[PDB]
RNA sequence: GCUGAUAUAGCUCAGUUGGUAGAGCGCACCCUUGGUGAGGGUGAGGUCGGCAGUUCGAAUCUGCCUAUCAGCACCA
RNA sequence: UGGAGAGUUUGAUCCUGGCUCAGGGUGAACGCUGGCGGCGUGCCUAAGACAUGCAAGUCGUGCGGGCCGCGGGGUUUUACUCCGUGGUCAGCGGCGGACGGGUGAGUAACGCGUGGGUGACCUACCCGGAAGAGGGGGACAACCCGGGGAAACUCGGGCUAAUCCCCCAUGUGGACCCGCCCCUUGGGGUGUGUCCAAAGGGCUUUGCCCGCUUCCGGAUGGGCCCGCGUCCCAUCAGCUAGUUGGUGGGGUAAUGGCCCACCAAGGCGACGACGGGUAGCCGGUCUGAGAGGAUGGCCGGCCACAGGGGCACUGAGACACGGGCCCCACUCCUACGGGAGGCAGCAGUUAGGAAUCUUCCGCAAUGGGCGCAAGCCUGACGGAGCGACGCCGCUUGGAGGAAGAAGCCCUUCGGGGUGUAAACUCCUGAACCCGGGACGAAACCCCCGACGAGGGGACUGACGGUACCGGGGUAAUAGCGCCGGCCAACUCCGUGCCAGCAGCCGCGGUAAUACGGAGGGCGCGAGCGUUACCCGGAUUCACUGGGCGUAAAGGG
């Protein structure tokens, strides 16, 4: 009746969610991120997008966001991030971004 | 990947495959990229086979595949020989 | 394996001959693995007629005759001699069919001396009546109807537990032997009359109908002769017989046969499907006949060349008209002669092949090709 | 197929003497000394001026009819001896020449077009080498025709080779009598060929 | 393959009430023409779809069968 | 190197002009007749519905067990069954199902065609080069036990190994915020900071072998974009609100209104917008002297669709032919609680129709998938079958053979035609009978040599016991159309504007070359006629190449 390719859809279900997941980090972390680099949390702001950083480019190691998948999501939050610690911060502790 | 395979040209029972470079995916006789040489199997006329060497051996400088039967007519047609 | 015969039931409406038939197969599954009707004796294999065993449909009951080699006069307790009966009993002769088993079935009815046994006098008093073996026939008893219902319980009984269950043995023993087989001519061509036509998913247009010469397989051209257009080629695909496979199907056996690529008009009955060459399509033939005379239940007057009554080929019914030879004029019954037909619809004929002629829901005559016309 | 039947009826008809029968065709009595007229009833009254189309249907048929080709070839071969750059007038006509059976009718061999044919079509035929029997093997330069051997006890090739002692071969054709095989040394010409016949008519009859 | 209905002169189509089968449109030979129309003349025929049985009497009651129209006859 | 014409308006003539014939083309059909082979080709309608079979799998050289048979019994025996080793059944994990194959429904469209741009981009496997591959934790299947259940299956808990999964270093390197430099749409280099690498499998084991990580260069195939070209209706005239642009975001491999907020009001249109019809496009195809006209089916190229409609996952790749999620129409099972199904893949049924194929043989070749290989899967493919559908090749006989049978038919009764035609005599010998009997097939592999070059060896053929060769050898199919003219081909009879013919003009009303049969004759031949449809002739939509004072046409 069936044939050996549902091999390949539960070998998915799984693939499925094992970077659905590393994706929604990344929203929760991204969010939770800038969240507190426009509020003036320069230090524990910055704390958060090298920790983003770090679990965006991770995804690109798989099959999940790949190539400029994350190289651009880096250069906005790394973007937005400071494009907020302006509105008077300073990036005390210059964790990821760079002076 | 890019290998060197032949395409069924000539009649029924009337075989004259051409030797050619072609995106392995096509089809068979399907368009393919630059022509490299024919292949006679009755071997009907002292003229049933050529490659043109020079150019037959730019497309493995830059990596082709030959079919098993490909390699052979062209270890024929002496394109890994340098002496 | 075993030798195989067609067989059927025939007699008057009601009696039972189509529960009979009931009885029949069940009972012959449970002594016997793997069990128009199909059923098989721990010494034969079978192929049964129930008959329509009734005025109307008699046209295709008589087709029902030239396809048996014994007929089972099925008969009630209760009741007895019956009008159905007398005629469906005439046509036993008319059409082949050696040798006749009665079946006093209702035997289970009524209680008494003589009608059980006064039953089988206005039996076997009607039965030479017509020139057959009146005295000595095997005239079974025990209703089957009763035992039809003994397996019904419990789908498996072996030599007669119940009875009737055995009666039905008297039959499943008495048809066995008495009732010999005979032979079918296999070192002959091919051939096989249209008895109706079926449609299939994948295969299509099959044939049914008993061989009468030779055999047939998968991969073999054959002759499609039959009235309309004309004869048409075509290779036979499946060979299956009461619905399962039959490998090289012989003469004596109704299978289905599978004509490739055709559709279903081109296939209809009264055809014959024959070696390419056997057979041929002809409209005039001469032929002796024989006029049944009035005693013997046909014509009571006579005719005039230029006549047209109907001709029964095979599994045939169609009409022609009768050209009498100079001199041949008012050719009363009783009497053979020798005239032609001209069918009004172009037919199989082989010159040497028995046919009938009647007329208004009698017989009229018996006639036998003599040389084709046309 | 290639007609047969009466042929010594288009001796007449086309008017135009013929002799496919060879021998018989070639006596007193070539059909046509006898009459020089059409068969059939009429055959000898008055003529309409024949239609300007006319002229060119017997044109053709009188050659297409002279060597056994049936149209269908014929007209095929025609149009093959178009697009050949040169003249349609000799080409064809050589082109006509090239068939195989002809050619050995044309040297020796069998004594009418009609029997040149069988010969190819039973094996007694033989080019340069390995055998032919096509009557539409088309002759090429330096190619010499000859019998097979299983033939030359036979007593017709004998006869009919023997009509060549002192006869001579058309001027692009030789002949080892004795080894009977003799070479195509060139398709023919227009003068070579003394046909009965108005090339350039036969042309005009196909453009239309 | 089972029934049901329709089968009436060449065509339309009347009817009966079991018993010497109608109407007109047409049509055939006339006189006339070149031929026809028209005009004046003369009429001459129905296998009641077909083969067959019943009656003293068969197109009307019986039986069969043929072209055609309508039907959950109809997968070895 | 290339152009041909006529029949028909008259009492007759010339002019305009419509119609029509002679030509060539066809995936055809219908009629009558039908012997062979090879090469082609074979639903043009229902993108209708499909009882069955087969189309996509392959790795033990990624890993761990189930299991059937063999090595040697842990100890000393059956015990903690440990291990040597080949089949085998799923499961895990990998590369592959996104090509091959099928169809044209849709679509007037940057869809296709074509020439370009990408400083706006991707690409598995494939070769070149640079650097590497050190340590670490764990889950779920398989399996064992318990359950619901008609079933398809599936729920609970418990171990378990990996090239499956996650964390650290490692930073040759690449990705990002920012600053400088040369360059100019995001390309190239440079400094600080941050951020990511990784798997072991095999035997002959400090060395090969297929892999892994990241980087870069090459190749191949792609996405997007642009000028240009792309059918009819204007009795269709105005069309647009995410509509036109901006700004900042989301999303993307990437540009962009693609999407969304904000503003501004634009954008398009007689150079034909908006709407309606039709239709997959080209390479090409038929015709034509050419220019044009008509066309887009065999094969290739691009696109589109996979029962109808929507969608996302997986991945380099699909929003997925034979995978998934849902709605719908419809079919099948049903323990009536919830399952199952898509042949526009191959073979075939049936429905419609004028009409279009075998439930096939083989993987030997070729080609594609997976592997170290062995080799396995392959209805792509290579062959075969049916169909005069087409083309080309072939036969039904060849040479004799009468002032001229017979029969049939005209007949100025003298005699003329069928007719050398037949008969007959030689001869050849399609078939049928006999034996031999193919190439296509040489490599993966093995051996010397490093699995290099090179050299050496062997197995392997579905069509086939067919083709072709040699031997023997029987005279052995013919049919259709037409004969007033256009147009090759004439007479007798029957018929009496009746029966009937007819492409056009027209024939038939008691002599018919025209109706019907006959004799005869002409074209063609397994074909030949008819119908349908494209071009031509038609300078008859005219550029080539026309016309407008009365023929068609000047606008009052
Ligand atoms: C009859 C239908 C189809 C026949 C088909 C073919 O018949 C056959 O051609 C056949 C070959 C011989 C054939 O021609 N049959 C054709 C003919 C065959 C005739 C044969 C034999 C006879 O002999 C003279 C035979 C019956 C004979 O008659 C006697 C009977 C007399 C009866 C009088 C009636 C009586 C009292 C009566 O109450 C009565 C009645 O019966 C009917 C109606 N109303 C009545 O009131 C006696 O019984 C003898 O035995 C082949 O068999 C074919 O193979 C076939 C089967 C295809
Ligand atoms: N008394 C009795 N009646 C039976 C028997 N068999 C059948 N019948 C009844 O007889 C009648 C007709 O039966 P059926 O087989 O149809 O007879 P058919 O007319 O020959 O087919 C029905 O009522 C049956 O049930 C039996 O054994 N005995
Ligand atoms: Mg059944
Ligand atoms: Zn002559």
């Amino acid at each position: 009746r069936n044939l050996s390719a549902l091999k390949r859809h539960r070998q998915s279900l799984k693939r499925r969610l094992r970077n659905k997941a590393k994706k929604s980090a990344i929203k929760t972390l991204s969010k939770k991120a800038i969240q507190l680099a426009q509020e003036g949390k320069a230090e524990e702001a910055l704390k958060i997008m090298r920790k983003a950083e770090s679990l965006i480019d991770k995804a690109a190691k798989g099959s999940t966001l790949h190539k400029n998948a994350a190289a651009r999501r880096k250069s906005r939050l790394m973007r937005k991030v400071r494009q907020l610690l302006e509105a008077a911060g300073a990036p005390l502790i210059g964790g990821g971004l760079s002076a | 990947m890019v290998k060197i395979r032949l395409a069924r040209f000539g009649s029924k029972h009337n075989p004259h495959y051409r030797i050619v470079v072609t995106d392995a995916r096509r089809k068979r006789d399907g368009k393919y990229i630059e022509k490299i040489g024919y292949y006679d199997p009755r071997k009907t006329t002292p003229d049933w086979l050529k490659v043109d060497v020079e150019r037959a051996r730019y497309w493995l400088s830059v990596g082709a595949q030959p079919t098993d039967t490909a390699r052979r007519l062209l270890r024929q047609a002496g394109v890994f020989r340098q002496e | 394996t075993k030798p195989h015969v067609n067989v059927g039931t025939i007699g008057h409406v009601d009696h039972g001959k189509t529960t009979l038939t009931a009885a029949l197969t069940y009972v012959a599954a449970a002594e016997n693995p793997n069990v128009h009707v199909e059923y098989e004796t721990a010494k034969r294999h079978y192929s049964h007629v129930d008959c329509p065993g009734h005025a109307d449909y008699i046209k295709n009951m008589i087709t029902g005759a030239a396809q048996m080699d014994g007929a089972i006069l099925v008969v009630s307790a209760a009741d007895g001699p019956m009008p159905q009966t007398r005629e469906h009993i005439l046509l036993a002769r008319q059409v082949g069919v050696p040798y006749i088993v009665v079946f006093m079935n209702k035997v289970d009815m009524v209680d008494d001396p003589e009608l059980l046994d006064l039953v089988e006098m206005e039996v076997r008093d009607l039965l030479n009546q017509y020139e057959f073996p009146g005295d000595e026939v095997p005239v079974i008893r025990g209703s089957a109807l009763l035992a039809l219902e003994q397996m019904h319980r419990n789908p498996k009984t072996r030599r007669g537990e119940n009875e009737w269950v055995d009666k039905i043995w008297e039959l499943l023993d008495a048809i066995d032997e008495y009732i010999p087989t005979p032979v079918r001519d296999v070192d002959k061509p091919f051939l096989m009359p249209v008895e109706d036509v079926f449609t299939i998913t994948g295969r299509g247009t099959v044939a049914t109908g008993r061989i009468e010469r030779g055999k047939v397989k998968v991969g073999d051209e054959v002759e499609i002769v039959g009235l309309a257009p004309e004869t048409r080629r075509t290779v036979v695909t499946g060979v299956e017989m009461h619905r399962k496979t039959l490998q090289e199907g012989i003469a004596g056996d109704n299978v289905g046969v599978l004509l490739r690529g055709v559709s279903r008009e081109e296939v209809e009955r009264g055809q014959v499907l024959a070696k390419p060459g056997s057979i041929t399509p002809h409209t005039k033939f001469e032929a002796s006949v024989y006029v049944l005379k009035k005693e013997e239940g046909g014509r009571h007057t006579g005719f005039f060349s230029g006549y047209r009554p109907q001709f029964y080929f095979r599994t045939t019914d169609v009409t022609g008209v009768v050209q009498l030879p100079p001199g041949v004029e008012m050719v009363m019954p009783g009497d053979n002669v020798t005239f032609t037909v001209e069918l009004i619809k172009p037919v199989a004929l082989e010159e040497g092949l028995r046919f009938a002629i009647r007329e208004g829901g009698r017989t009229v005559g018996a006639g036998v090709v003599t040389k084709i016309l046309e | 197929g290639r007609y047969i039947g009466p042929v010594c009826r288009l001796c007449r008809r086309e008017g135009v003497k013929l002799y496919l029968k060879g021998e018989r065709c070639y006596s007193p009595k070539c059909a046509m000394e006898r009459r020089p007229y059409p068969p059939g009833q009429h055959g000898q009254k008055r003529a309409r001026r024949p239609s300007d189309y006319a002229v060119r249907l017997r044109e053709k048929q009188k050659l297409r009819r002279i060597y056994g080709i049936s149209e269908r070839q014929f007209r095929n071969l025609f149009e093959e001896a178009s697009k050949k750059k040169g003249v349609t007038g000799s080409v064809f006509l050589g082109l006509l020449e090239s068939r195989l059976d002809n050619v050995v009718y044309r040297l020796g061999f069998a004594v009418s077009r009609r029997q040149a044919r069988q010969l190819v079509r039973h094996g007694h035929i033989t080019v340069n080498g390995r055998r032919v029997d096509l009557p539409s093997y088309r002759v090429r330069p330096g190619d010499e025709i000859a019998v097979a051997e299983k033939s030359r006890n036979l007593e017709l090739i004998r006869q009919n080779l023997e009509a060549m002692k002192g006869r001579k071969v058309g001027p692009w054709l030789s002949l080892d009598v004795e080894g009977m095989k003799g070479k195509f040394l060139r398709l023919p010409d227009r003068e070579d060929l003394a046909l009965p016949v108005n090339e350039q008519l036969v042309i005009e009859f196909y453009s239309r």
